């Protein structure tokens, strides 16, 4: 549910990043928060910083 | 995409007008300006730093009042800012003449947005390269609005535009709280200006103005220096 | 109550705490919390008789729970975790802090969340649980890179990060930089934290087997306002290191015995 | 990256640049002359290099500084035709101001009005934005002397001192070096400082007959054009000192 | 033809990185200055798992850069220079230090200090606007 | 100032006049007061400044001009600097260089005294390959046979 319009490749990347997060703490299990921050990192994309540009359309 | 970034009366096949976007880009290149809507009023600040100390800092002002209770600041071009000031003052007093009542800031923002969008209607007349921050106090509520060269006008609890506007916006997100008071709002605004001032803001290097139930007024260099020392 | 607080003896604080019983619920939450936390800070900082301090903290906690002052309850819970960590009630502090953090994640308050996370990292470090302390510190840093984080909180966070890096015993340059940031943030805000931060920065410089930078830094412009016994003792240790005289090292440690050996 | 945009004034370039305005600013320096104004406690002195192609030219008509109104003087550079059109427009504006409001134009107000005119000129594609830079000087009560500069962009600003021409950069740097000393600048001191700046920025040590000077003071509200005797006295007094 | 061939190169790169015949133990690293102009097919996990941003040094990072480049420098307030808000990269810091050394060589003194180091600092980050004031 | 007793201020005042910026004509023998700065700073005994002058003299040729008289003064200054420094092979090399120049090759007593000092300098130096090279290169010197004790 945390993946609005995410490709399957992005899903696999999220799994890999969750595994990476677990590896950082030198563990072998992965937790829900690991997946949450993996989703945050993988799906991160630059948006329209300028509110003025973003508010042209109604 | 190049062949459609040349006229104001042609739609790019994908999106919208490119000259409007270029005008907004010119706006982003202006002197940073910060507006904050406090609980009891509104405060808008801007930087007046310029080389060649020969320049008389009191000669021109980036902050001007439109009526007894509405003021504005700009980001972008200067002469366009002055033209917008003239149009806003004339229009506000026309509304006053028709209604014998101080102008509601929302209506002034709507109508000034209309007048600037009028310049975007046809070719041969470039859109204003200036974005407006409008502060006012009406009916027991402080109003802060932003008016765009495109004619879009929107509300803002606290915003920052001009140069380094994105980082100032982030800063405002971090520091802003809805229960803010006027003096603390001024402190936050001056802190935001300092965050990208690049060169030790002085009493005249920054121009700030406050609006509340006692109308709107631009702060003199004395109170500006006092607040700067208080922030240090 | 203000007259009593300015006077402030243990019996008077005990009486006043329940003497403002209608005062707590007669005003807004913010001012009530601010005043009770000020009383707690003064009570803890002046008279260090842990038996009364801890029981008063628990009484205030149950008071807040009964009064259903959620934000106030969280504030006093964080303060009591800080008290426990200061008194090194390791399990009590850690368990209560984790219990607080369990319900504090969903609350929008983050400054108190950052305080709690930093306290948890501090206790975890004090238990030699270094990797989990580092994880808690990283979580605190992440949750603070999105919130006001006043200069004290930023300085405290950088100090804890430098402590963690030093304890990892692998990288000192980052430890040095974090200590420098903690000192500069602590400048002109809190003095004792500033002197401790400068102390640890000089220590980090010594561990880089470069005492010359220590003797250059002590004369540095920002060190002069904090020059004194601490910096002179650290400079003496640095001299003992650079000339490689462990007899001088032990003499410096004997001098430290009052100054910088009881400091962990 | 932005090539075709430097053609039309009313066209915004990427990064929000108006190349035609900058080209007009560059066109200001096409005259090759130099002007500089300095303001004291109660005096304002403008000084302009005079360039005479031939004795055939009538020196009474080749002036580069003029008088807008009886107390407001103007000194300017750029395209000579643009210069004269701009001064005519400014005189019209000042006279209309007096007619409609019954009292003399302050320097800042005249500068602001002509700046608004120039901004409207550069906003619509019907106009070539009058590529000449003007400096107005005059006395206003409760504020002493005033020196203001207006540019084709429509930007007007008050100055403790200002300069224009091909040597604008170096003259401004010298003026900054002079103003950082924070000196009261009596009338003679203002004139000699301006003359020294012009001489060192030209490195010519000009003869007395190649420059023009105008002065406005509170005791002499009329914008006086310095004849040969006064300028010669000023420059020789500077030279001996 | 030219754009078609360049896009053919890009497509071959894609199909080689995450195509039919998967590669084993072949990690690719690609550096760019403008990531936002890259093809989205190259910017997806499986091809470019991690898009690491390299921002300009921020305060502490600036101090680390100054320290690690001044290790080879002479003895010489670097902390204040770090404190100065300037959007400068590690390349600019290396410049500043190199220019300070070059100026000290010019003046024939083997330890830089406030004067020549500050002069080099000014020389490096010019950022001179030369901008007509009507823009601001 | 040498007649006043001021040394530190004296050395400073005649130090602020540098010769690196001096570009009008080569320094040559004319402005040899680099060694004068060395001498004053030696009187101040601030040997690091002398060392830095010696190092930065490279822009004005690594060595003083040849077939001149300022040699002996500059070399004696460098020798005293190295004597306080404790180094020996550098001073031995400089003394051999002094023995090499034709300027010292007029009066035999100076040859004897100079080369005797060089021998004593090269003796109290430590051992290395450069030391061996120097010693067995100078072993075949034909200007030491008049005094057999130092050759021995």
């Amino acid at each position: 549910e945390l993946m609005p319009g995410a490709s399957g490749a992005e899903v696999k990347g999220v799994c890999t990043e969750a595994g990476m997060y677990a590896l950082r703490e030198r563990r072998v299990h992965v937790t829900q928060e690991d997946f949450e921050m993996a989703v945050a990192k993988v799906m991160q994309k630059d948006s329209e910083k300028n509110m003025s540009i973003k508010k042209l359309w109604k | 995409e190049r062949g459609y970034s040349f006229s104001l009366t042609t739609f790019s096949p994908s999106g919208k007008l490119v000259q409007i976007e270029y005008a907004l880009a010119a706006v982003a290149g202006g002197a940073p300006s910060v507006g904050i809507k406090a609980a009891n009023g509104v405060v808008l600040a801007t930087e007046k730093k310029q080389k060649s100390i020969l320049y008389d800092e009191r000669s021109v002002h980036k902050v001007e009042p439109i009526t007894k209770h509405i003021g504005l600041v700009y980001s972008g071009m200067g002469p366009d800012y002055r033209v917008l000031v003239h149009r806003a003052r004339k229009l506000a007093q026309q509304y006053y003449l028709v209604y014998q009542e101080p102008i509601p800031t929302a209506q002034l923002v709507q109508r000034v947005a209309s007048v600037m969008q009028e310049y975007t209607q046809s070719g041969g007349v470039r859109p204003f390269g200036v974005s407006l921050l409008i502060c006012g106090w009406n009916e027991g509520r402080p109003y802060l609005f932003q008016s765009d060269p495109s004619g879009a006008y929107f509300a803002w609890k606290a915003t920052a535009m001009g140069k380094n506007y994105v980082n100032g916006k982030t800063f405002l997100e971090k520091r802003y709280n809805e229960d803010l008071e006027l003096e603390d709002a001024i402190h936050t605004a001056i802190l935001t200006l300092k965050e990208s001032f690049e060169g030790q803001m002085t009493e005249d290097n920054i121009e700030v103005g406050i609006c509340n139930e006692a109308g709107f007024r631009r702060l003199t260099p004395t109170e500006v220096k006092d607040y700067l020392a208080a922030i240090a | 109550g203000s007259l009593l607080a300015k006077t402030g003896q243990a019996a008077e604080l005990g009486g006043l705490l329940k003497y403002v019983r209608p005062f707590l619920n007669s005003i807004s939450k913010a001012k009530a919390a601010r005043l009770v936390r000020s009383l707690l800070d003064l009570f803890l900082d002046m008279e260090a008789a842990t038996g009364q301090e801890v029981e008063l903290c628990l009484e205030c906690i149950e008071w807040a729970k009964s009064e259903k002052r959620t934000f106030l309850r969280q504030a006093l819970e964080a303060r009591l975790v800080s008290l426990y960590f200061d008194t090194k009630r390791y399990q009590e502090a850690l368990h209560l802090g984790s219990q607080l953090l369990r319900e504090l994640k969903k609350m929008d308050d983050k400054a108190l969340l950052v305080e709690v996370q930093l306290l948890e990292s501090k206790t975890y470090h004090a238990l030699s649980n270094l990797p989990k302390a580092r994880a808690a510190l990283t979580s605190a840093r992440t949750t603070a890179n999105a919130i006001y984080c006043p200069p004290k909180l930023q300085a405290t966070l950088d100090m804890q990060s430098g402590i963690i890096h030093a304890a990892e015993e692998k990288d000192w340059k980052t430890a040095y930089s974090y200590f420098y940031e903690a000192f500069e943030g602590y400048d002109s805000i809190d003095s004792p934290k500033a002197i401790t931060s400068l102390k640890y920065m000089l220590l980090c410089k010594i561990m880089l087997n470069t005492p010359e930078d220590v003797q250059a830094l002590v004369s540095g412009k920002l060190a002069l306002r904090y020059a004194g016994r601490q910096t002179e003792a650290l400079k003496c240790v640095a001299q003992a290191s650079k000339n490689r005289s462990l007899a001088d090292f032990e003499k410096a440690l004997t001098d430290y015995r009052a100054e910088l050996r009881d400091d962990p | 990256s932005s090539a075709g945009f430097d053609r039309h004034i009313t066209i915004f370039s990427p990064e929000g640049r108006l190349y035609q305005v900058e080209y007009a600013f560059k066109a200001i320096n096409q005259g090759g002359l130099t002007s500089v104004a300095v303001r004291g406690k109660d005096c304002a002195v403008i000084v302009t290099q005079k360039k005479v192609p031939d004795k055939l030219l009538d020196s009474s008509t080749v002036t580069h500084l003029f008088k807008i109104t009886e107390n407001i003087g103007c000194v300017m550079t750029g395209m000579t035709a643009d210069s004269r059109s701009q001064v005519q427009r400014a005189r019209y504006e000042a006279a209309n101001w007096k007619y409609k409001y019954g009292y003399e134009i302050p320097v800042d107000m005249l500068c602001k009005r002509i700046a608004d005119i120039s901004q409207v000129y550069t906003q619509n594609a019907e106009m070539r934005p009058l590529g000449c830079c003007m400096i107005l000087i005059g006395i206003d009560e409760e504020q002493g002397p005033q020196v203001y500069k207006c540019d084709p962009a429509g930007y007007y600003c008050g100055f403790k001192a200002t300069a224009a021409g091909v040597k604008q950069t170096e003259s401004t740097s010298f003026l900054e070096k002079k103003v950082k000393k924070k000196f009261d600048w009596t009338f003679e001191q203002t004139v000699e400082t301006a003359i020294t700046c012009l001489s060192t920025v030209l490195s010519i040590d000009f003869k007395p007959s190649e420059i023009e000077v105008g002065v406005v003071t509170v005791e002499n509200p009329k914008f006086r054009i310095l004849t040969e005797a006064e300028i010669d006295a000023h420059l020789v007094a500077l030279a001996e000192r | 033809g030219a754009d078609r061939e360049v896009q053919r190169i890009l497509l071959e790169l894609l199909n080689q990185m995450d195509g039919f015949d998967q590669n084993v133990n072949v990690k690719v690293i690609m550096a760019t200055n403008r990531a936002d102009t890259l093809d989205p097919a190259l910017l997806r996990p499986g091809r470019l798992d991690r898009k690491i941003e390299f921002p300009l040094p921020d305060r502490r990072q600036k101090r680390l850069i100054f320290s690690t480049i001044t290790s080879k420098m002479n003895l010489s307030d670097l902390e204040d220079y770090v404190a100065r808000p300037d959007k400068i990269s590690g390349a600019d810091i290396n410049s500043i230090c190199q220019e300070s050394g070059m100026l000290a060589v010019r003046e024939n003194r083997y330890i830089v200090l406030a004067k020549d180091f500050e002069k080099a600092y000014k020389t490096v980050i010019k950022k001179d606007e030369q901008e007509h004031e009507f823009y601001k | 100032k040498e007649q006043n007793g001021d040394v530190k201020e004296a050395a400073s005042i005649l130090q602020e006049l540098q010769v690196e910026t001096y570009g009008s004509m080569e320094k040559k023998e004319r402005v040899e007061f680099i060694l004068e700065q060395m001498r004053l700073c030696l009187a101040v005994k601030d040997y690091i400044r002398t060392q830095i002058i010696s190092k930065k003299i490279n822009t004005k040729f690594f060595q003083e001009e040849n077939t001149e008289k300022l040699k002996l003064k500059y070399y004696n200054l460098m020798i005293q600097l190295d004597q306080h420094e404790g180094s020996y092979l550098s001073i031995c090399k400089h003394y051999r260089a002094i023995y090499d120049t034709p300027c010292i090759q007029a009066e035999s007593e100076k040859w004897q005294q100079a080369l005797k000092s060089v021998v004593l300098y090269v003796i109290l130096a430590p051992f290395d390959n450069e030391q061996s090279d120097l010693v067995h290169r100078i072993s075949g010197d034909k200007k030491l046979e008049e005094i057999p004790k130092y050759k021995d």
